[PDB]
């Protein structure tokens, strides 16, 4: 009992560390698609005045 | 050699007669004792592996 509990603490810790992982890259995904919308609407525009 | 041994087994007769003989009851209710803790710890592993 007292080994499989060690082990289970082991396992619970490295999944909460990649969970919030996930999460943190999932925000980051975001933010990064957005940054493209912009910047190609930006782009049209230089096209439009060259 | 052998009246050696035969003092030594008095010495051991003596030793045991010094002895008693436990009571059945409390036995029975250290085994049971035991039952539960087993089947705890049974239900307790089980959890754990589900975990």
């Amino acid at each position: 009992l007292e080994r499989q509990k060690k082990a289970l603490g082991r396992e619970v810790a490295l999944l909460h560390k990649q969970q919030i992982a996930l999460q943190d890259k999932g925000s980051a995904f975001s933010a990064e698609h957005l940054k493209l919308q912009l910047q190609k609407e930006s782009l049209n525009e230089l096209r439009k005045e060259c | 050699v052998t009246e050696n041994e035969c003092q030594n087994y008095k010495r051991c007769l003596e030793i045991l007669e010094q002895m008693n003989e436990d009571d059945s009851e409390q036995l029975q209710m250290e085994l049971k004792e035991l039952a539960l803790e087993e089947e705890r710890l049974i239900q307790e592993l089980e959890d754990v592996e589900k975990n």
